[PDB]
This record gives structure tokens, sequence and C-alpha cells, in this order.
């Protein structure tokens, strides 16, 4: 399959923001900071909310992105975590990781916190929506995962890698855990086969706190187009 | 020195993560370096890409970059 990178759906440094703080081809929101080398999607502070949405919306029937970013927190315990976003509509403000609710498409969750208490995060959880599904903030999505892995991304030497491929109906999540220098080593997370998402949307990333509040930092997100 | 190295050092300014492809948002640095309206620069980096990325791969390399010039 051919990749085709697409500069119109990406961001990365080292001249990440403009100088008037925007970054190239997207919008911001919240508390969302914008810096050379990353954004700071939700900094450690009590209750933020922040995200980072495309201006406009991409039309690929086969999609890979690379979203590399750092949790960091001084407990073994943080929260709330980060989202990466493919939907119809641009979900910039709102209480699911920072951003709308009731979206349209796709959202890949890394939630940190155990709202349900079940010992099972930080966990990665892939949640489709159609519009209409509230987000069960309590119980991690639990009853709403399509799919989900166990998966440290917290507090880690390296920078954490998620691939996310859309490909022949299929959306596979692959993560580097960020232990070694070796940006290549990706373990499998999750799949989903036969998943249906809108022929246009928005790419987005965002990011929430709570009362306990871990640093979210992407440092680049990567939009490829497969043939 | 000759316009070959000119060209040579234009090329290695702008790939700013040192992979010998200059990509879109590495074009863009080096046009926006008031700014200027994102939909000229889309404009822009678009026609550099229709006109120069032979192999469609969002990337322009060096060969293409030698045989735009
Ligand atoms: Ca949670
Ligand atoms: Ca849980
Ligand atoms: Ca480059
Ligand atoms: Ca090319
Ligand atoms: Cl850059
Ligand atoms: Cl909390």
């Amino acid at each position: 399959p051919h990749r085709r990178f697409e500069y119109k759906y990406s961001f990365k440094g080292p001249h990440l923001v403009q100088s008037d703080g925007t970054v190239p081809f997207w919008a911001h929101a919240g508390n969302a900071i914008p810096s050379s080398d990353q954004i700071r999607v939700a900094p450690s502070l009590k209750s933020q909310r922040g995200s980072v949405w495309t201006k406009t919306k991409a039309a690929f029937e086969n999609w890979e992105v690379e979203v590399t970013f750092r949790v960091t927190g001084r407990g073994r315990i943080g929260a709330d975590g980060l989202a990466i976003w493919y939907a119809e509509n641009q979900g910039l403000e709102g209480p699911v990781f920072g951003s709308a609710d009731l979206w349209n498409g796709v959202g890949i969750f890394f939630d940190s916190f155990d709202n349900d208490g079940k010992k099972n995060n930080p966990a990665i959880v892939i949640i489709g929506n159609n519009g209409q599904i509230h987000y069960d903030h309590q119980n991690d999505g639990a009853s709403q995962a399509l799919a989900s892995c166990q998966r440290d991304f917290r507090n880690k030497p390296y920078p954490v890698r998620a691939k996310i491929t859309y490909y022949q109906n299929t959306l596979t999540v692959m993560i580097n855990n960020g232990f070694t220098p070796d940006k290549n080593d990706y373990e499998f997370c999750a799949k989903v086969e036969n998943m249906i998402i809108p022929a246009q949307g928005h790419f987005g990333i965002s990011a929430a706190t709570g009362g306990l509040a871990d640093d979210h930092d992407v440092l680049s997100f990567l939009t490829f187009q497969l043939t | 020195m000759s316009p070959q190295e000119l060209q040579l050092h234009y090329f290695k300014m702008h790939d700013y993560d040192g992979n010998n492809l200059l990509d879109g948002l590495e074009l863009s640095t080096a046009i926006t370096h008031p700014l200027m309206s994102e939909d000229e620069l889309i404009n822009i980096i678009d026609g550099v890409l229709r006109d120069d990325d032979k192999n469609n791969d969002g990337y322009i390399d060096y060969a293409e970059f030698a045989k735009s010039l």
C-alpha cells in the first residue's frame, strides 16, 4: 500500500508554532499551549481542557496517523488522559477528554484514570459513535468500547507513539511504549474489523485533567493517505 | 559557490528533520520565514507538490528538487 504524506492534516516541530502562536492548518482551543516543538494540549493544572483540530476535513478512503506524545505526572496515578479523533465535526470544547461529546466517527482514548475502580488503567480504548452516544466517563467507556488494551503510556523515558491505521475497513492501533530509543518498536494494542466512519472528517487531538493532572504533550501528529 | 551548491544549501537548510525529503510543513516554514493568509500558503504549497512531486508521496526528494531547477 502506497503512503502519501498529507501536510495539511499534520503538525510538528521544530518550528511548530507561528509567531502569532497559532499552529498552521489547525485550530486550538481551551488551554492547549502550542510551542515550537510540541503542543501542551493540557498542562498539569486542575480541571483543564484543551484541544487541537484540523481546520478542514480530510476525504481519504484509507489513512494512517502517527502521533508522538508524552503524558507526565508525579504520581503512579494520573488523569485524565488524551484522545485522538477522526470525526465529522470539529469537537473543539467539551467534556470528553476536552472535546465535544456525541461525535460522529471514532475516538481513541488514552485514559489514565480508573473512574470505575476496576484496576485496569492506564488503558487505550477505541470508541465509535454516530452522533447519539453520550460518552460514559464513569466506566472509562467500558460498555461502549469496540476494542481496548491495557498499556501504561505515562512517564516513559522516550515519547510514546500511537500508529493508527484505517485500511480496508479495519482500524488498527499500534503503540510504541517509549521504553527505548527505537522509534519503530511498535506492539499491537487493538483492532476493529468492519469499522464505518465518515468519508469526510476532521482529525483532532485533545486532553483534560481533574483534581489529579498530568502534562499532556503532543510533539507531532503526522497524517498519511494510503492507496 | 555554484548555483548547484546554493541549491543544496537551501534544500538542507529547510530539511528540519534531516530525512533528505521536503514536506509541505517544511516548505510552509520556508515560505513564511502580519502573517500571510493560510489559504494562499495552501495554494503555493499545493502548486509546488503538483509541479514537482512526481511520485506523489507528499515529499520532494533531492532529485525532484534538482529537476524543478
Ligand atoms: Ca477514565
Ligand atoms: Ca477502568
Ligand atoms: Ca524533511
Ligand atoms: Ca516525491
Ligand atoms: Cl516544522
Ligand atoms: Cl481526577
